């Protein structure tokens, strides 16, 4: 269908514990593919998906160059930010950037993204136009005005609009069997008596790709929200996801309840019954 | 692929 | 400053079946700052060779890690997960449930 490439960078200062920690991860859809750790012995962008291993040392070099350059930038910026928000040296802080791009089935552009946050709170973000910035505060305003004068936006768009989609095209061809797959859920159902007058009814969706799934409970066609428990979609650790939904029902009336599973890997929505 | 320059200081 | 409490969730990669080549997963999310302490336990004693995912986050800015070890279950063995954060007054141990 439609695809997305996303990078997530995390810089964490460690006062008196040496230099700050930079971690960067890259995903296509729900599949991670690259990593880089300031700490880890390597000091290279490492592959974390098979389709990426085919990439030359020329690829790995530039990727490492890029990432270290940001890491050093963040190093400086961590200090500039304490100066801004008048903070002590002893305290540890976090800089995070999340950037990417979406493409339609065509294989062409949809949107771009670049957003920053300092200590988990929104800092600055590039607008949908990829021409303007939004400053979250008085501090972020100095960064905005700086980036405005540097013409950062133009450069951002150039990547976001071009280079970004171009890599995506490539990663999707080169990694079709992994990335262009649709893994429908393994759907079962469990009953757990909590009384002789009550019982929890569980519905399991396991080993599915992508992570986007919808789990809905129904009592004879009528949608249920009255005493439904839904868990946060979690990963298998093998590159598929897990989600379950539960409901409290009166003993015996177990046959009255139905669960509907909506997933991209399903030709038509599934329905389970006890 | 990651973004190279800009990398403008905040 | 943003202080966000972790959301632990101990589970199995495959269905909970006594004595099998399965993985005990523990998934911490919704947290901030990044620095977390996460341990897998076999009857209150620290499982060694426990691996973890690469530090990532959500649109939300909240970090998320998946800590996982290769394991085999028994009715007799109590499996859990210890986690400490700044948001946590003292380590929060969360019991594995075969059907959760
Ligand atoms: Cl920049």
């Amino acid at each position: 269908g439609s695809h997305s490439m996303r990078y997530f960078y995390t810089s964490v200062s460690r006062p008196g514990r040496g230099e700050p920690r930079f971690i960067a991860v890259g995903y296509v859809d729900d599949t991670q593919f690259v990593r880089f750790d300031s700490d880890a012995a390597s000091q290279r962008m490492e592959p974390r998906a098979p389709w990426i291993e085919q990439e030359g040392p020329e690829y790995w070099d530039q990727e490492t160059r890029n990432v270290k350059a940001q890491s050093q930038t963040d190093r400086v910026d961590l200090g500039t930010l304490r100066g801004y928000y008048n903070q002590s040296e002893d305290g540890s802080h976090t800089i995070q950037i999340m950037y990417g791009c979406d493409v339609g089935p065509d294989g062409r552009f949809l949107r771009g993204y670049r957003q920053d946050a300092y200590d988990g709170k929104d800092y600055i973000a590039l607008n949908e136009d990829l021409r303007s910035w939004t400053a979250a505060d008085m501090a972020a305003q100095i960064t905005k005005r700086k980036w405005e004068a540097a013409h950062a936006a133009e450069q951002q768009r150039a990547y976001l609009e071009g280079r970004c989609v171009e890599w995506l095209r490539r990663y999707l061809e080169n990694g079709k069997e992994t990335l262009q797959r649709t893994d429908p859920p393994k759907t079962h159902m469990t009953h757990h008596p909590i009384s002789d007058h009550e019982a929890t009814l569980r519905c399991w969706a396991l080993g599915f790709y992508p992570a986007e799934i919808t789990l809905t409970w129904q009592r004879d066609g009528e949608d249920q929200t009255q005493d439904t428990e839904l868990v946060e979609t979690r990963p298998a650790g093998d590159g598929t996801f897990q989600k379950w939904a539960a409901v409290v029902v009166p003993s015996g009336e177990e046959q009255r309840y139905t669960c509907h599973v909506q997933h991209e890997g399903l030709p038509k929505p599934l329905t389970l019954r006890w | 692929g990651t973004s190279g320059s800009p990398i403008v200081n905040r | 400053m943003i202080q966000r409490t972790p959301k632990i969730q101990v589970y199995s990669r495959h269905p909970a079946e006594n004595g099998k080549s399965n993985f005990l997963n523990c998934y911490v999310s919704g947290f901030h700052p990044s620095d977390i302490e996460v341990d897998l336990l076999k009857n209150g004693e620290r499982i060694e060779k426990v691996e973890h995912s690469d530090l990532s986050f959500s649109k939300d800015w909240s970090f998320y890690l998946l800590y996982y070890t290769e394991f085999t279950p028994t009715e007799k063995d109590e499996y859990a997960c210890r986690v400490n954060h700044v948001t946590l007054s003292q380590p929060k141990i969360v019991k594995w449930d075969r059907d959760m």
